[PDB]
Order: structure tokens, then C-alpha cells, then sequence
């Protein structure tokens, strides 16, 4: 039933700004959070931050507050990522994943996009 | 010794459940046969006073979060709005390309917010095409590519538009909501409730107390006060939360004002059917704009903090404004007299705390919108027709929506969020809980019945 | 930033065995725990989550339990699916992974 | 002595309520299978036969004026007229700006009460136009301004119109009403029955007799019979009245006619449906009229007068024609066969009267018209397409909806009135009432139960 | 909520012709009477008559019945008085009414509209 | 034409008194009476109609009563208010009113 | 001797009626959370298993032509259908005249069961007037009169077209249908029944065993099976009969593909919504096609003749394609993946017989379509968007719906039919009967009550 | 209530084609069988055949399943019936007739049409 | 083909009279028969079908039988109106008329 497509994967140049994004389907596309999350070859997963679907509310981690800023355009159910002014460790595999949560709390991921590749170096 | 089964029928006894509330109301509107979005449409006579009974010696619990009837809440609403919206005008034929430009009044060579355009029309159907012009906050508005004169409503691309007949009125009015017969309503007495766990004070009522289903943002705003000292009400599955409500004991005052006279204007779209343009503005221009006693501001906001450091005992308390997102969030957002506002708020949010009244006046600059999505839905969209004249409104701060930001050393962080409308009614319902009551009960006793 | 390590990093087992992985946090995170499985190059697949419910769609082979500051997940029987990476994630307070564990021959 | 309480369940007594009645006709309709605009719609099957019941000795109260259930039926009516227009076409397309001239047919240079005319239309819908034309009685056109050749039709403007789909016919059927489980219709059988005060020969009935929903105005018609010699029906407040309603024992014929030929044409709106605009009149043209037996005219007025004077005991009383407004209540107005008539009625009521049969035969110019305002509503306008050929009709005057003048010196004076269509429904049902049955009776008795 | 707002108040010429005019808001423009009534200055009120705004059935006073005529533009809620042929003695306040009635009688009056003074001379 | 007579023409009271005005008809006119206060300059407002029956939001100071081809207004409390003009009218039948009553100090 | 009256309540005793009931389905989808045009509206939760009794020593009649409960499987459908394409867009603005031509294929001076076209468009309303193009199979189409480049969309001179939303999907469901509480189901469970007389051996349910809505004719499919040897179910009034029923034993797989690629494409036709016109046909191309197993298809038709040949007892039985009519008989259709198909089965039904397994493989050519009319309706069609890529459909025929030709000289004849949807589901609800219990049975017995 | 009205009789030239026609009213169009019946002069009544109006599908007598068509244009509630190749014993008058039916079985004519005479001579 | 064979040809009968006309099949129909009045030059009328069900608004002086191959017509009162022809149809297999019969003075 459900997926989360993705695109924007690729090469990208150093210290270059690059929009990933993720295509929802499936699903009720307000009910539930998005996270995107990372992961460095040789490291363990990593969160970017979230984003409210519904009124685009986003919110980061401490480390990339400056660089990230996330946006959805909301008939298509799609979502976007910048991550502004790149630099060499930021080469990983980048997801958009779902996460649950009843009206008081936001819990574990239940569904994980197909995944882009980034590598940065000119 | 000697016992036998017998059946007590009518026995007090429940348990919880899912049911479906009766929307009830003043019998015609305040009692009065104006004509009003909620309560002109259906929802039953007036209650004219709750037979509260308090419960003897019950322990009983509740859940505010897991609530069975905050869904009904916000069905009703989107009910009500939808049936009331329903037969007016849809803008359709007014959704192509405008050329536009600055607008501007007599002595006013710019009005900022603000861009004045014109339109192709057909005045009656089949009849020639003729020319129209009107202005319209920026905000409503987008402009198609390059240096570009084009410009289009921004959501008649992607939903149908309907304007709301000026007829209507967006007042709120006291809903309240009753069991059917065999469920029963359970209120929570204790002044001091959280909104989860075990309550100790109970009473029983065929229906809740009034309830105004103000659309706002940011602020609870014309709601209940909480009974004790400030009450923060969160989720507790784990630290990560959606919402934090927080309930005053206290209303801070708002006041607010729209000063510049509108000029509406009538273009005709068909039989019986005309849109409210809106046309020239008039007098001394100014943004609308908000004023709060910046005495008590500052004492809500230490009384806030004071009390937030219990849920979260290490050093730093901090707020700030919005992160990001839609205006509906990222500002305050209200509907006073009957245009929507959308207001700056970080002025009020600047301030830091730690471990161990007409003066200094507050005043925030506002925009305001002609073109709303409500319910945060999609591929509908509301026009709100200008109102004539000038505007002055005054309401009561009663709680704010907080949301948390990421833990980092020391160092608690929160902003102003919610937006999601089922919020703001489990920011009034958090009291009640809805119960079947299951009377055929069965015991022992010492008794049998004869066989003749 | 609440830590999780995982337990071992690699763990050797053979096909139709039982086999048991840990994963231990910083400060308590409750039961507000979940495991995943990571197959190679692929989009991984939540297994249980409150450290205790095998999700819909799971393997009936997948279990786990806690204690503390502790958590266990548990497969019933290796096979080619299951000689993988699994992770552990904490959803308690901020979200932060364990550094992954590999299952092999 | 020696007395106590007991209760007895089914105890015939009642109180009057508004209550819900049941819409009930023959079960399709005149027991056929032909599409009627009432019985074809719901309204559940056959009575049979009104099982009427007569009471000993009650004496109960009715009032025709103040009557619960009035209402009902005008809401009933409204609604099946509602729902049966609904799918029907809108002829909305049309609207726009018309150019014409006088209209004619072989051997007639003019035809007198109406136009020809022509008009842009879209064939196949959101591609090229085209040039179409038709007549139309005059009375459905406006002039707009100037010496002008430009027209457009009477309500566009204003309302949406629909054409009645000609599957459909405007002929009345005998509808009845009838009581839900718990309630009661008492008839009132006394043959002198002034609307108003106590009955004292009553009768209970689960259903009405039948009732012919005839639309119209001046002239009730097709209904019932008074029993005794003829009643005059007031209210008695005050002397003021909206409406008198005198109820003749003795049904006059009128006779009328659309002697000339109609040729439908067809103009396509779109998918399936098309417009039945109104082709070449064919024929030697007259006008609409109407015929009245002038012999039992002139005894109905006597007899109404020598009953009215009843009423105002002094001198003189006199007739006129209407003073003024629109055509519905300045004319006697009727649907014979299927197209809408307007009558001067002045030389029927040209009369006066002072203290102390076919042959001369009354005949009285009609216009007719396609384009009508139901109800009285504004908005929703109804478009009649041409009925082909044409048109002979016979129907039975039973009463006048009289109203009554400034009151001068020895001298009464009355015009035709009413339109209100309420006053139709209650000049039949002014005979029933409905009440509600409240059988937990209880009483004192020369009893008390045992105790084992 | 309801009002009465009138118009068509000031100087009129010797023998001329007049219409004044009311407009009605708040209430079911079907369901009441309105009566057009005047005062000249020191004499009692009078009545010059009234009209059905659903149907537009006129009545008038027995002095005044070849000078009055009533009509209303229905889909503006809208009602307009001519008086023809003025006189000095027309010279007075104006005021349109509204009526409550059972559907059997008109009664008394519940609602006065905002008044329109006419002068009559040249 | 039914002609009302009211009196007095004018009627002499001070603040705080209660106060009695008197409307009678040339022949009956049953109950079908009603009265109305005229501020000065301004649109009437009813009292009371039924010659008893107070209108809605009407103050309770006001109150009435009939006999035969005679009516009666009375009020409970002069005030600055109330030293104005008053009128009887008569809906039994046509419509025809009072020459109105000044109330003055 | 010595015998009085006695009531018993709840006696199990039954009559015939008609009764209304209960749509029932598993509880959403499949017991998933996808949207499919049945079960996603309403129809209540799953029975989890029907709770079967077999009644003891029970002699009953069945009738299946005559039954109470097909027509409201027939509404109930229809009802499900409407409902779900209401919300869908209604190609209006699509309907006015085509340019066409010759459309290719790659390599190719032709592909040659579509035809390319281009045609006028709105798109947003009074923006300007554009050309947009696409390809549609030939049976869509009709030209206008000439040698004429001008074509039309066959269906919507007569009617309104709606797209069906491609969120949805046409498959079927099981559905269930149950009582009403006081109605009961009775199965029949003889394995050899032919649907008509007395049954001996009858079980009762709250609930039918699961039904799939298949659209089909000629060839019923993915139905159930008969438990005997083949069976032939006709009426018995008359040797005239509308349809004779075949149900099969033993499924007979059908295999069938649309292997080109479609190039879906997307043109705005509003505030919304998209027409999905149907683009490029990509790669090399293939008709629509069919496949069955020779050896079965062999087995079968000689099987059916078999049995046939006991209800016609003279020397010869024959087949034959289609007599003519529209496509919807004349070719055996179905619905693989979410297009339509339209099969010349003349290769089928080419037999004769008379008185005393992936080898041959039988292979049929398809048509496709995407104008669709449903339930021999008119006023109303369905316009199917094309599935992107290509198809492949498996399915199992179970059933023939037979039709008898003119009875000549020792010779019977037959062909495919059917085509009236009803036909299918009494294909399967055969089996059941519904009555209502009436439980207030009295009798004689040996007893009195007492006085005291 | 119901009607078939006919047309297209008349003389009819030697092994010429022709189409007869019928059109129903004040019916459900789907809900009935059609049959087309003649009678040749001095001759009993003759069955031709029927057609389904709802989806066309025919049936024709064994005699002449080579000369006859028929159609329907279903929106118009209009049926058509071609005898190709006409001859001298084709001479007759011909009806459109309404058959009865069950869902199982076709049963007696209920409703005969105005009928149709036809002379085939040049 | 199932042949029908009605007799007489033609019937001798005075108005008012009760009359009965005849209809044979070739083999078996069932009860699958009816009758039609065919007045002159006109859309013959339904009288009676399964050989005895008088239709909606027939005249009551109509009605019928069966016995075997055997199908029997019979009415109470002749008239100028029924003075005319009548035939036997069998929809049993197949439809097939009788030759008709006519009823005259």
C-alpha cells in the first residue's frame, strides 16, 4: 500500500546547496510526521529533523540548525530538503521515513523510503 | 450458607466507551433569531441548567489524549461549516491571470500590503466579457514567472474557492455537548487536574458547560480558566510531544483593531449571485495591529516558566518565535469581527529564565487575509468578503500552545505551534469523559424464590 | 544526546540456532524502545517496538523484552534472511540509533 | 370511605399537539402507473376506506386559523415540487440579452400578446455559438432601456430558472394525511361549522378525506362543497382580516380554452436534455378565455351577499376588482392541461347590494404565460414548456378568497385576494385537528391490593 | 437586528409628485404587513395605508385612495410610496411601519422605521 | 372611523412616582389596544399591546389595563426618560391612534 | 376430552417475504486499509465465520427466477457505483468536435486499432482557448458525417461522462449479504439442485457465504462451482426463455494481456482536476488477447452438451457466435487490471453434437475500450483512464450464460448471452430464500390456567 | 398510458430493401421484449422476431433469418426492422408488439402497434 | 413449428346470446395460451392468457378453459362490438397464431 519515493540523488559539488526529496503515497497525508535521517558509511543513523506535513511546522537537530530547512508542496505530497553549503562528511545515504504518533506523542518509524545516495566532492 | 443467584436490574455500574454525542445548543442562537453559522443550523433546544450530582466516594480515571469524543468535536465543527458553506457562491469564473499594480488611497501614494488588479469577467452568463478591478492583501496573491504583471488567487489553482455569504456570522457560540439515553458524561472536580491519571472529586451530568469553538492559533483565546494556580498539560508516553497546552488561571487582555474604512464593492457573477469585491480603502492608513498590558505578559510568562521547571527540573527555561512553515502556525492567527488576522508574535516570545498595568505597552504588528483554508484541509478553500467600514475587537488570553524544541545541555527550549484544530477543544474537554452504563448486574444472596 | 550501544558489534551463529541481541542506553528511555532488521542496500523493515510488540507483517521468529536501562531482542531460528544487520532506536527523548549489529555465519 | 389509588392503562383521553402527520396517497397514482408530479414521488400506499368513528356526547374545541398542521401541507407541497424540479433542466444558458420583433402567423400580420425573438445559444457546451429564435408571450419579457430592441426574460436576472421536464404533468391527485401510532384526527361534522369555537357532533378518522392540491388565486377550485347553505369563514380577533374565505354549497362551472395551435420545437442544451422553446403558432389566432353561466353567477353573489350581511348588519355592500400588485393576486390565475392563466376577472365582480341557465353567458379574456414565480419565493423561478396543439379545460368554482376594503360610511366593499396558497389548504382543512393520546389514566377505587 | 431605513425626505415643489422609499433588513421579508403612516405637525398620527411585500396587494385610506400608490422591488427587500399631486398639508414626517399578524389579523404595529420629514412649498 | 381620545393632554408628575394615563373609544374596540413611547425626534416604541400584554425588553415599569370603551397605561417610576410623549392606538377596526400624551414635571 | 387454547412464544415457524437486507463485507478492504469501490463505502464489519445449522427432517421450495432478494443485489450495486463516482470529475468540457487522423507506432506508418486526435480545451476558466491531443481505440469514436476529419466522443451527445478517479479499483470484493434480526437465510444444500421446487436437505445462516460483483457476460467467471456434475438451470413456465444458466463443475482457466505500454499523460480541466487522456502507445505492438487450455475447453463443451441433451431429448445440439447487438453481448467482456475488453469468441463456439493439457492452445482476439456504459443504463457513462505500462489477468471460467436459438426440425441451437447484469447474480444467489419468522403460534393442550 | 406508434408503410418497389419503423412511449424501455408480427392478406398471423431493446441482441424465424435486420436507437425509444430483397408475398400489413416476460421466461403480447401496410409491386 | 387449429372458421350467433369458440395445438402447450379480440382494421386487444387469466380492463362477458390440447374461448352476450374476428396464440415453444375466427349474425 504505502510508499515513500525519492529522487535528487547524486554527485554533488563542494560546498554546493542540494534539495532532496521524498514522494508520499498511499496513505492520509496529514495524519502522520516525516523525519529525515542519514547515515555516513562506517557510522551509525543519524536525525536531521521533522516536519509537520500538515502546516509545514519543521524542527532540527542542534548540530545543523544553520545549514537544513525542510518544505512540502502540500497537493503533491511531496516533500523537500536543502541542505545548504555542503562539506565532505556530509557523503551518506539520505531517508525520508514515517513516523507514528497518537495526538499527544511522536513514537517509532514504521515505513522507510527506497533511500538516496549523496557524495560530495568536485 | 445457604446462597442462591438473583439479578438486580438498574445497578449503577459503566464502563468506557465510543459513542455518539448529541450536539445541543441555545435553542436560536443567544436565545435570539439572528442568524448565526453554528447554532441557526440544527443541534436541539437549550439546556437551561446542567443537573450536576457529585459522586460520593469515587475513584475513577481519565485520559484527555485517548479521548473518545475530541474526533466527534471536530467532525461536528467541519460539519456545520460545510452545511453553512454549501449554498454560497463558488468563485470560480473569477480564477484567471489579473494584471496588477501598487494601490493606493488619497494621500496614501502606496498601501503596502497590498496590491491593486484587475480582471476578466462575464457579468451575466453567455453576455460579452467585460473588465473589473478591486485590491487585495499581498498574501492572498501569487505572482506567475519572470518580472511578471501576472498575478493569480492563490489557492484557485488548486481548490475551488467559496465566498461566505455575508448573511452569516463567524461568532462563536456556547455549544454543549449530551449523552443519549443509557451513556452518561463524568466531569473530574479536582482543581488541580493534569488531565491524566486517577481523579478523587467526580459528578455526573446529562450535558458539558458551554464551549466556544473559536478557530485560533498560538493563543487559546475567549476559553475557560484553570482552577488553581497554571496548569501544563502533556502527553506522557515520552518526552517527545506534539503539543503542550498550557491553562492560566489568569486572562491577560488583547485588543486589536482593523482602522482603515472599506469600501465593498458588489460584482456580479449570476442569477442572484454576486461577490464582494474588495474596492477602495479609505483614511489615514495603518497596519492592524495588537495591544497587550505588558505587566502582566511578563508576570503570565514568569508564572510559566516557574511552574514549567517542575515537568522539567534542570537550569534553563527559553522561548522564541516559529521555526517555519505555513502563516497559520509560524504567526497568532483570529478572526475578530469577520476578517482573519495573522500576527508577528515575536516580540512577545523573546525572553530567557534559570535556576534560582497600562505602562511599558506591548503592540504587535499584524497582516490580514481574505483567502483561508480551514482544518488544515485541501482543494476547498474559504473567500472572506471585506467588512465595510473600520474594525475594533477586544478578546481574553487563556492558554498557549507550546511545542519543544531539541534537548541540548542544560537547556530546555520551547515556541508557540498547535495549529492542528482538535488542540484547541482537548484544551476545553480535557474535564469530561463519556460512559455506557450496563444496569443488568447479578449477585449472591441469602434467598430463594418458591416453586408454587 | 541519549547514547544506545549495541552488543555485540558482530555475532557469530549458524542456520536453524536461537540467537539473542542487546542493546543497553545512557539513562533510562522506559519501554520506548524499537528494533529494526537492515537488509544489504536496502530500505530497512521495523520488527517490534515498546521493546515487546512484534509488528504487523513480522516473522513469528523475532521476540524481545527489557529491564532498566536493557533491552533484548530475540530470533528463534537463523537462516540467508537473517544473517543481516539489525539496529536498536530509542524514541524516549530527542531520536538516536545504536551503531548497528551484524548477525554472520 | 375506604378508598385508593389505581391506575388504568389505555384511558381515551388527548390534548392538542403539533405532531409530524404522514403524507398518504393512492399508491401510484390514481391507482395507474402514469408519472403524476405528487403520488409518483413516495407518499406510501392506499387508505382504502377512512374507517371513521363517531363519538356520543363530546364536545371538543377547533380553531382553523391558529390549526397545527396548515404548515405541514405548504411544506409538503413545497417539497415534492422541490424534489421533482430538481433533476429537471436549468435553463441558465439562455439568459443573455435577446433581440426581437413583433410576432405573426398566416392570415394574422400581428399576434397581439406576445413577441418574436432570437438569441445567442451554445448547441455543444465550451464551443462555437449559435443563432436560434422563438415567441414568447409578452408578460415573460422585459424591455431593457431605451426605444430598444432589447429584451430578456422576466426573472434571469433575479433567479435560476428550471424547466418542469415534460415527462411530468401539474394535474392534481387526491392526497390524504393520516396520523403516526399514538395520535388522533377528529373531522368535526357539524354541517353550520364557522371554522371557529366548539363542535358538538365529532368524529375520529386515522386519515384525512382527499385533498386536491389545485395551485390557485381569487377562485378556490375543483375542492369541496359546504353542507349547509354557504359559510363564510373569518377570523375574529379583530374586524382587520388577511383573508375571508366563503365556501359555496352549490359548485359553478367555468369553462376555458387555448384555442390555438403550438408548435414545440426543440433547442439542444447539451448532453441529452434540450430546451422546448415555443415555435410557430398555427391557427386563426385568439385569445386565452374563459365561460360562466351568468344565471347561477348572479344567484352565487346574491346568495354570498345575502349571507355576508349576516356579518356586517349594516346598509350596503359592494364588489370590485383587485387594486393592485402582481398578476397572481390581480388576476384569477389556474393550470388547465399544462400552461399558466391570468383573467380579469372585472366583469365578475362589478356588483352591489344594499338592506332590503345558459343564457347572458359571462365570458372573460385570459393571458398566459411560460415563465412563473412559485410560492412567492424569489430565487427559483419555474420555466412551463408550450403544451402542442390546443387546450380545452372544465373546472367546478367552490369559494371566493375575498378581502374586505377601508370601512366607510353604511358601506362595506370587497375585492378577490388571497394568493398566500396557505389559505387554499386551510379553506379544506378547516374541518380537522390533531391531538395526541396521554392513556395512563389514574383514579381513586373501593380496592387496595394484597400484600403476599 | 431588524430595521426599517428610509429615505426621499426634504423640500418637495407646490403640486408636485413624490415617491419615498423604506428598505427592510434582519427578518423573512415575506411574513409581515408594512403600513405607511404620517404625522403633520401638531395633529395626531394617521394612516395612508398598506401593502403585502409578498404578493404586493395595496390598500389605502378612503381620503387618499386617488392620490397613493404602493410597490415594492421584491429581490431588494425594497418598498416605495408615491404620492401624487402634493399639497401644503402633505407637509409632515413619514414614517414605514412594520405589522405583526396571526395568518387570520393584522394587530398592532412592533417596529417604526428611521422617519422621513417632507416640506411641501416651491 | 373609530376616533381615540386621549387625557390628560398633558400630564404633571415628578422623578420617581408612579403615574396613570387614560385612552378611551368611540365605541368598543374590545382588548385589540396597544401603546407606545415617543422619545423626541425619534422612532416610536411599543409598551403594550392586548391593552396588557408588556412587550419584550420593554421595562417593567410600564403596565396596563381595560374596561369597556376605556384604557388605562401606567408606569411605576418617573425618569428623564419617561417626561415625554405617549400614544394609544386602536387594530380592532381599520388603523386610528390618540392625539398623544406629554408627560412633564 | 377436557382441551383448551394455549399461546406459545418464539415457535420456530416461518412464510416468504420480502425484506431488506444488510450489505456486509469484511470490515475495510480485504481487512486492509486500500481503497477499492465497494467495501471502502460502508457495508458494515465481517462476519467471521456464518454460524451454518442444518435443520433436521426439513422439506422446503426454492425459486431462483422468482426471487425476493436479486433485485436488491442489483440496486445495491448500482447504489455502490453511483456513489463512488459522484465525487469524480465529469469530462463535460471534453464533449465538442475532434480533429483526427492516423495514429503510429515507432517504425510504423500506422497502429491500427486507435485513432490520434486533437481537439479545443478551457482549461482554466476565461485564460485562453488551447489544443491539446491524444489517441483513443477506434470503438470510443464515431465521425461525423462526409469522408470527414471530424469525430466525437461516441456516448456524449445522449449523456454526461464521468472519469472514474484512478485512486480507486474496479476489483471485486467478497461480499456478504445478511438478515435483518426477525428474517432469516435458508441455503438449500441438495448438490444437485437445479433452482427450482422442493429441497431435503436445508441449513439457515445469519449471513450468504462471500459474493464477487465480477461484471462479465457470455462467460461467467472467478465464481463459485457446482458440487455435482455440471448443472443447467433455466425456467420451466415455458421452451421460450430469456437465459439458460450453466454452471460448471470444474474451473476452466482464461488467460489474457494487454502487452503495449501506455503513456498515460495529464491535462488540467479545472480547479483540480485532471483528465488522464491517453498518450503514446510504446513498444512493439500486440492486439489484446485471450489463451485457454484446447483439451478443456474441449472436455467441457462436450460435458455441457451431455447434460443439455437430458432437458432436449431430440437428435441434435449445436453452437454459434453472437446473433448481433451491441458489443457488451456480441463479444464476451470483462475487466482485467482496470480496462475493459471486448472478445470476437466465434472460435469457442464453433460445435455441433448429436445422439450415439497445454497443447492445441486456443487463442482469441481482443478489442479494448474506454467509454463504457454500465448496467444498459443510458443518460450516464463511465470514461476508464488507461493504466499505465502493461497488463497481465488470470481468471477462471465457471459458468456459460446460454441463450436457445429458433427450435427447427430435430435440431436445437444455442449461442452466448445474457448481458443483462441480474443474470450473474442469480447465477449465484440461486441458492438462497428469505422469510420471517412468526413466532406467535398457539394450540390445543390438557391444561386450564386458574381463576384465582 | 403506452404507446407504439409506426411508420414507413407504403408501396414498396419489386426485390427492393426496406426499413420499418416503431416508436415507443409511456413504458420503462428496457423492462420488454419486442416482436415483429405480419399478416398477408387471407392469412393467419406470422412471427418475423424479436429484439431485446436494451441491448439489441435478436432472434428471427428460420425462414427468413437471411432477408431481416433489426436495431434500436436506444436514446430515442425507436426500433427499426430491415427486410432486404422484397417480394409479391411480402405484400402484408406488419406490427411492432409488446412482449411480457419474467426474468425467466417470455410469455404473451400485451400492446399491439398502429401497424404498418406494405404492397411490394413497381 | 406447433401448429393451431381453431374451429369454426366462422361462428353463427344473435346478440345476447352466450357463444364458445375453439382452439387445438399439434401436441402439448401447456396452459401457455391466449386470446385476442381483432376488431376491424384495428391493433387487436389482449382478452385472456394462461387460458384462463382475464386481462385488466377486458369486459367480464369474456372468459376460458383448457383441457389436454384443448383450449376453449367463451363469451356471455354477444354485440356489435363482438360480432368480429378473435384468435388463439401459444407462446408455449416458439409463437404461433390459429387462423383466426369470425363471429357473425
Amino acid at each position: 500500500q504505502v510508499r515513500l519515493a525519492q529522487y535528487g540523488g547524486g554527485v554533488k559539488r563542494l560546498g554546493a546547496t542540494m534539495t532532496l526529496s521524498c514522494v508520499a503515497s498511499g496513505y492520509t497525508f496529514n495524519d502522520y510526521y516525516i523525519h529525515w535521517v542519514r547515515q555516513a558509511p562506517g557510522q551509525g543513523f543519524e536525525l536531521l529533523g521533522y516536519i509537520d506535513p500538515a502546516n509545514g511546522r519543521p524542527d532540527y537537530a542542534g548540530a545543523l540548525r544553520e545549514r537544513l530547512s525542510f518544505y512540502r508542496d502540500k497537493s503533491m505530497e511531496t516533500l523537500y530538503m536543502d541542505l545548504r553549503s555542503l562539506r565532505y562528511d556530509d557523503t551518506a545515504m539520505y531517508y525520508c521515513v514515517r513516523n507514528v504518533g497518537t495526538a499527544g506523542s511522536l513514537l517509532h518509524y514504521d515505513h522507510w523510503g527506497s533511500g538516496s545516495p549523496v557524495i560530495v566532492s568536485s | 450458607e445457604n446462597l442462591w443467584v438473583t439479578v438486580y436490574y438498574g445497578v449503577p455500574v459503566w464502563k468506557e466507551a465510543k459513542t455518539t454525542l448529541f450536539c445541543a445548543s441555545d435553542a436560536k442562537a443567544y436565545e435570539k433569531e439572528v442568524h448565526n453559522i453554528w447554532a441557526t443550523h440544527a443541534c436541539v433546544p437549550t439546556d437551561p441548567n446542567p443537573q450536576e450530582m457529585v459522586l460520593k466516594n469515587v475513584t475513577e480515571n481519565f485520559n484527555m489524549w485517548k479521548n473518545d469524543m475530541v474526533d466527534q468535536m471536530h467532525e461536528d465543527v467541519i460539519s456545520l461549516w460545510d452545511q453553512s458553506l454549501k449554498p454560497c457562491v463558488k468563485l470560480t469564473p473569477l480564477c484567471c491571470t489579473l494584471n496588477c499594480t501598487n494601490a493606493t488611497a488619497s494621500n496614501s501614494s502606496i498601501i503596502e500590503g497590498m496590491k491593486n488588479c484587475s480582471f476578466n469577467i462575464t457579468t451575466e452568463l453567455r453576455c460579452k466579457r467585460e473588465k473589473k478591478n478591486a485590491l487585495f492583501y499581498k498574501l492572498d496573491i501569487v505572482q506567475l514567472d519572470g518580472n511578471s504583471s501576472q498575478y493569480r488567487l492563490i489557492n484557485c489553482d488548486t481548490s475551488v474557492i467559496t465566498q461566505v455569504c455575508p448573511k452569516l456570522s463567524f461568532d462563536p457560540i456556547p455549544i454543549h455537548y449530551c449523552a443519549p439515553a443509557g451513556y452518561a458524561i463524568l466531569k473530574c472536580n479536582n482543581k488541580t487536574f493534569t488531565g491524566t491519571g486517577p481523579c478523587n472529586n467526580v459528578s455526573t451530568v446529562q450535558c458539558t458547560h458551554g464551549i466556544k469553538p473559536v478557530l485560533s492559533t498560538q493563543l487559546l483565546l475567549n476559553g475557560s480558566l484553570a482552577e488553581g494556580e497554571i496548569i501544563i498539560r502533556s502527553e506522557n508516553i515520552t518526552k517527545n510531544v506534539k503539543t503542550i497546552i498550557v491553562h492560566l488561571n489568569e486572562s491577560v487582555k488583547i485588543e486589536c483593531t482593523r482602522p482603515n474604512n472599506k469600501t465593498r464593492t458588489s460584482i456580479r457573477i449570476g442569477p442572484g449571485q454576486a461577490f464582494y469585491a474588495t474596492g477602495q480603502v479609505i483614511g489615514d492608513i495603518r497596519e492592524a495591529y495588537c495591544n497587550i498590558n505588558e505587566s502582566k505578559w511578563n508576570e503570565t510568562l514568569q508564572r510559566v516558566s516557574k511552574k514549567l521547571k517542575e515537568y522539567f527540573p534542570h537550569k534553563n527555561i527559553t522561548f522564541q518565535p516559529s521555526s517555519g512553515g505555513d502563516l497559520e502556525i509560524t504567526t497568532h492567527s483570529f478572526n475578530c469581527g469577520g476578517e482573519f488576522f495573522y500576527c508577528n508574535t515575536s516580540s512577545l516570545f523573546n525572553r530567557t529564565y534559570m535556576a534560582n498595568n497600562s505602562t511599558r505597552t506591548i503592540t504587535i504588528h499584524c497582516r490580514i487575509k481574505q483567502i483561508i483554508n480551514m482544518w488544515q484541509e485541501v482543494g476547498r478553500a474559504m473567500y472572506a468578503p471585506p467588512i465595510a467600514g473600520n474594525i475594533t475587537c477586544i478578546s481574553n488570553i487563556t492558554g498557549l500552545l507550546l511545542t519543544r524544541d531539541y534537548g541540548k545541555n542544560n537547556t530546555e527550549t520551547f515556541r508557540p505551534g498547535g495549529g492542528n484544530m482538535k488542540d484547541n477543544w482537548r484544551s476545553e474537554l480535557y474535564k469530561y469523559k463519556v460512559v455506557k452504563i450496563e444496569p443488568l448486574g447479578v449477585a449472591p444472596t441469602r434467598c430463594k424464590r418458591r416453586v408454587v | 544526546e541519549i547514547v544506545l550501544t549495541q552488543s555485540p558489534a558482530t555475532l557469530s551463529a549458524s542456520p536453524g540456532e536461537r540467537v539473542t541481541l542487546t542493546c543497553r542506553a545512557s539513562r533510562s528511555v522506559r519501554n520506548n524502545v524499537a528494533w529494526y532488521q537492515h537488509k544489504g542496500g536496502q530500505s530497512p523493515r521495523l520488527l517490534i517496538y515498546d521493546a515487546s510488540t512484534r509488528a504487523a507483517g513480522v516473522p513469528a521468529r523475532f521476540s524481545g523484552s527489557a529491564s532498566g536501562t536493557e533491552f533484548t531482542l530475540a530470533i528463534s531460528n537463523l537462516e540467508s534472511e537473517d544473517f543481516t544487520v539489525y539496529f536498536c532506536l530509542q524514541y524516549n527523548n530527542w531520536w538516536t540509533f545504536g551503531q548497528g549489529t551484524r548477525v554472520d555465519i
